[PDB]
């Protein structure tokens, strides 16, 4: 995996 | 430009005309735009991280301007939440994180 | 430091007096950890990836040390498939984004 794109909750 | 990161760092981009609003994200290895259609060839490719993996097309030669900069590489389309400009573009931009 | 994109940005980091590896990521609102154990309180969030959603635990106001830099605030602790420093601790340590 490569795309550590992380959204808050 | 030095970019803070208080909030999202969210830039304007420009690919074949059309102007878009996409993320700045050292923690992705290559960029990925929402669904387009863009010239030529493609090759399907399966790109993961937080929750699994997606499908999406991998083009390459693509120019596009980012915040004023012009790059030329290999755009990634596919159902992402957000357009994401990763490392392989903010390297031809001549990003760096600092501290 | 200034730290070139060529590479994942890939830092030592310490919680708890243990030694890990994570990646200092523009993308990511949070920090979120492997799974892990760490005391205290918690509540259980949802987050959002490339992929889909996971489940996570957070926890607030834990110390951290980050490449030589003290760090205090929230850490999300879930399946990440990397460790990744997120804006909220990047900010804390006096990290930007430079082109």
């Amino acid at each position: 995996p490569g795309n550590f794109f992380q959204n808050r909750p | 430009p030095q970019i803070t990161l208080w909030k999202r760092p969210l830039v304007t981009i420009r690919i074949g005309g059309q102007l878009k609003e996409a993320l700045l994200n050292t923690g992705a290895d290559n960029t990925v735009l929402e669904e387009m259609n863009l010239p030529g060839k493609w090759k399907p490719k399966m790109i993961g991280g937080i929750g699994g993996f997606i499908k999406v097309r991998q083009y390459d030669q693509i120019p596009i301007e980012i915040c004023g900069h012009k790059a030329i590489g290999t755009v990634l389309v596919g159902p992402t939440p957000v357009n994401i400009i990763g490392r392989d573009l903010l390297t031809q931009i001549g990003c760096t994180l600092n501290f």
